[PDB]
């Protein structure tokens, strides 16, 4: 089990971004449920 | 009675002409952006 805290950079429009091990997050670092995050992008289900 | 020439009034037959220099300018280094954001401007860096 490895816990590590990385950094993490995202582009404009900011709907994806990456982590320091080169892996992709596809999804906006302002997804939410308050404010209006909950319409910026999510590639994945709800339950992820 | 003998006086100075400051007792008489002065009209000029020289014309006037005033030239002023050109003054010292200093030009400091200015980039819009360095090479360090321009690198930093790439969302995955393969090296890193």
């Amino acid at each position: 089990c490895i816990v590590e805290e990385v950094d993490a950079r995202s582009v404009y429009p900011y709907d994806e971004f990456v982590l320091a091990t080169g892996d992709f997050v596809y999804m906006s670092p302002f997804y939410g449920y308050r404010e209006g995050s909950h319409t910026e992008h999510t590639s994945y289900a709800a339950d992820r | 009675h003998q006086l100075s020439r400051a007792d008489v009034t002065t009209v000029s037959t020289f014309i006037d002409l005033n030239i002023t220099m050109l003054e010292d300018h200093e030009f400091v280094p200015l980039e819009v952006y360095t090479r360090h954001e321009i690198k930093d401007s790439g969302l995955l860096d393969y090296t890193e």
